[PDB]
RNA sequence: GUGAAAUUCUUGGAUUUAUGAAAGACGAACAACUGCGAAAGCAUUUGCCAAGGAUGUUUUCAUUAAUCAAGAACGAAAGUUGGGGGCUCGAAGACGAUCAGAUACCGUCCUAGUCUCAACCAUAAACGAUGCCGACCAGGGAUCGGCGGAUGUUGCAGGACUCCGCCGGCACCUUAUGAGAAAUCAAAGUCUUUGGGUUCCGGGGGGAGUAUGGUCGCAAGGCUGAAACUUAAAGGAAUUGAC
């Protein structure tokens, strides 16, 4: 189940079994990858850009239409950002946290997400320092943490 | 004047002990007549009993005549608040009375003062044992 | 009950059906208990039946205030409009969901008034579900338009109109059918309205409001 | 309906996998499409997802098309869907 | 007996024993 | 040896109810495990219903009911003749009589 | 007020009736084999602040995971240190009553406390007396949240209602072909035909959660925790009588 609840929940995605792109995309891979890269230009981000190119574009999987997922394209375009996304949505998450539980010292609950939500990071960045995706001396600091989102 | 009807309020305040049957005005500042079940029994455990209550009714009709009093509002209540809420044993018979002692009965109401969440209630955690 | 003391009659307002409403007393003139200052008594409690002449307005109870003895008479005025405790007892039932609003509304006489309304969800003609419940998202806006329709009713001409649409279930059936859209809503009119301030006495608006006597 | 031993697993009905749930079929499988939305005017052309999430637009006067819920998309009553497909 | 009244006897003659020894040290 | 399935509350999915106080004794008793009963009565008895009718001012008066919801701890609820004690077979008889 | 009485209040007006102001506590009915939360726990409206499950997904990363010595957050009620508040109720105490006796059960008046703020404590029948994760193995209907489809009514696409289906949850009913000492359990099943992973923990009943040492706490106390000696039974479930 869920890492850090008791939920069950099993709703995810499908993804079909033909691996070609569908006949009726019509899109050339130069137009998918120009895209890809003015977006992260824009300052978006890997989950949030497969969506704006499944919903605007009409590309239903950029790894069928291109050949390669985006967090490669981005990598070999170089635009691909210094932090990894999940992880930077949890400092995020933990920073708003501790913003808010900076005036609210009886809120005892959120003290407990809290510590979870570090726990999160803390676990992720493990993760990312052993497979070389994070310098190793990277240390989350919760008092200049806020500086780097 | 005649068959046109004055109206007092009676308010029966029946609880486990007594029984009290008072005559007022559409106010209620004023008072016609007050008697308990207690003035009209030479026992104090045989207040509420519905006798005295009947016997207290009868008095009451008997004084309420004199001032053209022909009809009352009754307002019947308990204990209420926080203790019990129903209505004493000689609350039906005060009201039977009035009934039978040539009294006319206007609209009848129940007032018992029900909180909708009360100070905590005697007796204990474990309630009155016995 | 002594010797002493006057048999007064009251007077409701010219707004109900049937002026005359029961006797009261008063002590004579002893000492310093003067009868103009001992009969404001300022609070009478009347059922609206008789106010009306119709039984089937029983379940209310109107409240009236003694502003000025004058003639022998009272000339009461409004105070308030509240529930007998059968009709509120009735009504509230389980397998429901109990919907209560209440808003404290100004009108142009600077009567400051509060008002309370309940609701019930109403269960359909082809009703399989025993409990017919409502989620809070949806009590939340019930409240809202009930809130938003009773100010848009008030905040208009003077006291008046307001009782003219008491006696009446206007405000209710506006609320009923302006939340349709949500849920059905059976039951819905104005609990009990409270007087929280009285602007003066004002030395004559009150005879506009009243007979010849 | 004894049991599924009157039925083939490897052959089930063709209808009843309509209904279980995508991960729970014999091969998982989308419950989605992709619609070309037709307006009612030109510009007839541009692709949408059914359980869109982006609140769409058109060139011409962008015609507002899908609202994203919970699940499929809401499309305008005005605007007409048809659905493209492999 | 409730074994509710015989902790509290032990905590009685704990507590007695504790003051006994800071009698003497 | 567990008497009941449920304990003999209406407890699940929940630690913690709010009590209420017996009508008669007055002791603290959960919501759930209280036996509670809505009782509906006319204000005056058959016995007097008949010599209040005549009494009162016009025939359009109908006579106004009661309505109290009672909570009964389990000492009170059984000595009053509430809820009696049941076989075992029949204890898991839920259905309400009549 | 009581089974019955008295202690107490009262012609200086007790109890009762109507109006109004203040104070503190408490949120009836709606309220459910219903909801949320890691548990403790959470029930008037409205605004703000951060958080969360489930559902939907042709979004993204790619093993990042499960359980966990040491080490940490939170932890009803009572209890402790101060400030405020102090309605009701009420350990201690006093009085009345019952009684062979009543430091109790029953009445009345009440102190700490009950409410709140800043700190301590770390225990409950903290219970589902049932650790967490994963797979499989009977049926049924109801219900809560989300979603998909059909449907034909609403003083009104959508909302309310009806029917079918999927995922997730709290439960419930019938039945073993299962298990069990049995009560009983759809998990407490898939166990001499014994092995999915992992943490904690028991070894006849007392002495005893006691002595002492260590350690946390202002204290009350908490965590860890024996031995000499004594004993043939203690205990669980069900059965027939007796009461
Ligand atoms: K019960
Ligand atoms: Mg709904
Ligand atoms: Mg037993
Ligand atoms: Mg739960
Ligand atoms: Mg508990
Ligand atoms: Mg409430
Ligand atoms: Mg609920
Ligand atoms: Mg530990
Ligand atoms: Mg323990
Ligand atoms: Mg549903
Ligand atoms: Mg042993």
């Amino acid at each position: 189940g869920r890492m850090h609840s008791r939920g069950k929940g099993i709703s995810s995605s499908a993804l079909p079994y033909k691996r070609t792109p569908p006949s009726w995309v019509k899109t050339a891979v130069a137009d998918v990858d120009e895209l890809i890269t003015k977006a992260a230009k824009k300052g978006q981000m890997p989950s949030q850009i497969g969506v704006l190119l499944r919903d605007q574009h009409g590309i239903p999987l950029v790894k069928s239409v291109t050949g390669s997922k985006i967090l490669r394209i981005l990598k070999a375009h170089g635009l691909a950002p210094e932090i990894p996304e999940d992880l930077y949505f949890l400092i995020k998450k933990a920073v708003a946290i501790r913003k808010h539980l900076e005036r609210n010292r009886k809120d005892k609950d959120s003290k407990f997400r809290l510590i979870l939500v570090e726990s999160r990071i803390h676990r992720l960045a493990r993760y990312y320092k052993r497979t070389k995706k994070l310098p190793p001396t990277w240390k989350y600091e919760s008092t200049t943490a806020s500086t780097l989102v | 004047r005649e068959g046109e009807h004055v109206f007092g309020v009676a308010h029966i305040f029946a609880s486990f002990n007594d029984t009290f049957i008072h005559v007022t005005d559409l106010s209620g500042r004023e008072t016609l007549v007050r008697i308990t079940g207690g003035m009209k029994v030479k026992a104090d455990r045989d207040e509420s009993s519905p006798y005295a209550a009947m016997l207290a009714s009868q008095d009451v009709a008997t004084r309420c005549k004199e001032l053209g009093i022909t009809a009352l509002h009754i307002k019947l209540r308990a204990t209420g608040g926080n203790k019990t809420k129903t209505p004493g044993p000689g609350a039906q018979s005060a009201l039977r009375a009035l009934a039978r002692s040539g009294m006319k009965i206007g609209r009848i109401e129940d007032v018992t003062p029900v909180p909708t969440d009360s100070t905590r209630r005697k007796g204990g955690r474990r309630g009155r044992r016995l | 009950p002594f010797t002493k003391k006057q048999w007064y009659d009251i007077k409701a307002p010219l707004l109900f059906t049937s002026r005359n409403v029961g006797k009261t007393l008063v002590s004579r003139t002893q000492g310093t208990k003067i009868a103009s200052e001992g009969l404001k008594h300022r609070v009478f409690e009347v059922s609206l039946a008789d106010l009306q002449n119709d039984e089937d307005q029983a379940y209310r109870k109107i409240r009236l205030r003694a502003e000025d003895v004058q003639g022998m008479n009272v000339l009461t005025n409004f105070w308030g409009m509240d529930f007998t405790t059968d009709k509120l007892r009735s009504l509230v039932r389980k397998w429901q969901t109990l919907i209560e609003a209440h808003v404290d509304v100004k009108t142009t006489d600077n009567y400051m008034l509060r008002m309370f309304a309940i609701g019930f969800t109403k269960r359909r003609p082809n009703q399989v579900k025993r409990t017919c419940y409502a989620q809070a998202s949806q009590i939340r806006q019930i409240r809202r338009k009930m809130v938003e329709i009773m100010v848009n009713q008030a905040a208009s001409c003077d006291l008046k109109e307001l009782v003219n649409k008491f006696i009446p279930e206007v405000i209710g059936k506006e609320i009923e059918k302006a939340t349709s859209s949500i849920f059905p809503l059976q039951n819905v009119y104005v609990r009990k309205v409270k007087i929280l301030k009285a602007p003066k006495f004002d030395l004559g608006k009150l005879m506009e409001v009243h007979g010849d006597y | 309906m004894v049991l599924q031993n009157d039925i083939d697993l490897l052959n089930p009905p063709a209808e009843l996998e309509k209904l279980k749930h995508k991960k729970k079929r014999l091969v998982q499988s989308p419950n989605s499409f992709f619609m070309d939305v037709k307006c009612q005017g030109c510009f007839n052309i541009t692709t949408v997802f059914s359980h869109s999430q982006t609140v769409v637009v058109c060139p011409g006067c962008q015609t507002v098309l899908c609202q994203p819920t919970g699940g499929k998309a809401r499309l305008t009553e005005g605007c007409s869907f048809r659905r493209k497909g492999d | 007996m409730r074994a509710k009244w015989k902790k509290k006897r032990m905590r009685r003659l704990k507590r007695k024993r504790r003051k006994m020894r800071q009698r003497s040290k | 040896t567990f008497k009941r399935r449920n304990g003999g509350r209406n407890k699940h999915g929940r630690g913690h109810v709010k009590y209420i106080r017996c009508s008669n004794c007055a002791k603290c008793c959960p919501k759930d495990k209280a036996i509670k009963r809505f009782l509906v009565r006319n204000i005056v008895e058959q016995a007097a219903v008949r010599d209040v009718q005549e009494a009162c001012v016009h025939d359009g008066y109908v006579l106004p009911k009661l309505y109290a919801k009672v909570h009964h701890c389990v000492s009170c609820a059984i000595h009053a003749h509430i809820v009696r004690v049941r076989s075992r077979e029949n204890r898991r008889n839920r259905e309400p009589p009549q």
